[PDB]
């Protein structure tokens, strides 16, 4: 099981920090990705890290913004997401990549356990 | 004769490269540039000097690229394109795997496939506990003529017989829509 919260609405320019609680296996043994889909856009790479080492990589369009970050003592691993915009409005959940040879990273979709995720919404709207 | 002493160039120049699943690294730390060859002589001297696929810890990959395209989905040549699919359970890991692999890259060097060679990109063999894979990689889904006359081909020089068949998975599919599950866009 992952089970993802932390999320809801922010005003553009605020803070959120997402949560991914994991059980069934060890993060220091696998790699972590963060993975989110915009409603009507497909699925979008955001961030891996492999807890063991700490080794983390970040798709371009979050890079300076975003920082994930783990607990081998919880088994969870987090998203801290400064400077949100509009267009980072997306379900985020976390997933174990299965890489191979030509399938490194924006890799989304190649992910066997998988979590329900969290609606993240950035708007400074004040309509639904 | 300068067939003596010339060396016997190949028409494209090829990259191998190897790739380790260690889950605990970053993945250009798991990749490897082997070498690059663009000669029959170079081509047998390295083939000689590596391991076979059958003896490769599973998690293991080769690849075989045309020099200038990277071993990635995202690479321009690549993330409209596809693979076909060989897959193989354990029994052919020890009477298929080898062979299969040693058509492939020489199917690939030999150009094979006439005019649409030039739609091949390259090859990956995948060693796996749960399977090993073999794909041809070309650029471009969309080039059905292309793409069922390299199936075709690779299948009769594989020695595959008609009831076997083989399918061709989009790359964009396999990354961003459907991973382990995605559907065939073409069967031979």
């Amino acid at each position: 099981q992952l089970v993802e919260s932390g999320g809801g609405l922010v005003q553009p320019g605020g803070s959120l920090r997402l949560s991914s609680a994991i059980s069934g296996f060890s993060i220091s043994s696998t790699s972590i990705d963060w993975v989110r889909q915009a409603p009507g856009k497909g699925l979008e790479w955001v961030a891996r890290i492999s807890p063991s080492s700490g080794s983390t990589s970040y798709a371009d369009s979050v890079k300076g913004r975003f920082t994930i970050s783990a607990d081998t003592s919880k088994n969870t691993v987090y998203l801290q997401m400064n400077s949100l915009r509009a267009e980072d409005t997306a379900v985020y959940y976390t997933g174990r990549p299965l890489p191979e040879m030509g399938f490194f990273t924006q890799i989304p979709a190649m992910v066997d356990y998988r979590g329900q995720g969290t609606l993240v919404t950035v708007s400074s709207g004040a309509a639904e | 004769n300068p067939e003596h002493y010339i060396k016997h160039p190949l028409q494209n120049r090829w990259a191998l490269w190897f790739f380790k699943n260690d889950k605990s690294k970053t993945w250009q730390a798991n990749l490897r540039l082997i070498s690059k060859f663009d000669t029959v002589e170079d081509f047998w001297a390295l083939y000689n000097h590596i391991q076979l696929s059958s003896n490769l810890m599973p998690g293991c990959d080769y690849s075989l690229f045309k020099d200038g395209i990277e071993p990635m989905w995202e690479d321009e040549k690549n993330k409209r394109g596809g693979r076909w699919l060989i897959t193989l359970n354990k029994q052919q890991r020890r009477s298929d795997l080898d062979r299969f692999w040693l058509e492939t890259l020489l199917c690939l060097i030999g150009e094979s496939f006439d005019d649409y060679s030039d739609d091949v990109c390259g090859a990956v063999v995948n060693v796996r506990a749960k399977g090993d894979k073999i794909a041809i990689w070309t650029t471009e889904c969309e080039n059905r003529e292309a793409v069922t006359h390299i199936g075709r081909v690779y299948k009769e020089r594989l020695g595959l017989p008609p009831k076997i068949v083989i399918g061709y998975q989009s790359h964009a599919d396999t990354a961003t829509k459907s991973g382990s599950t995605t559907k065939n866009r073409f069967v031979v």
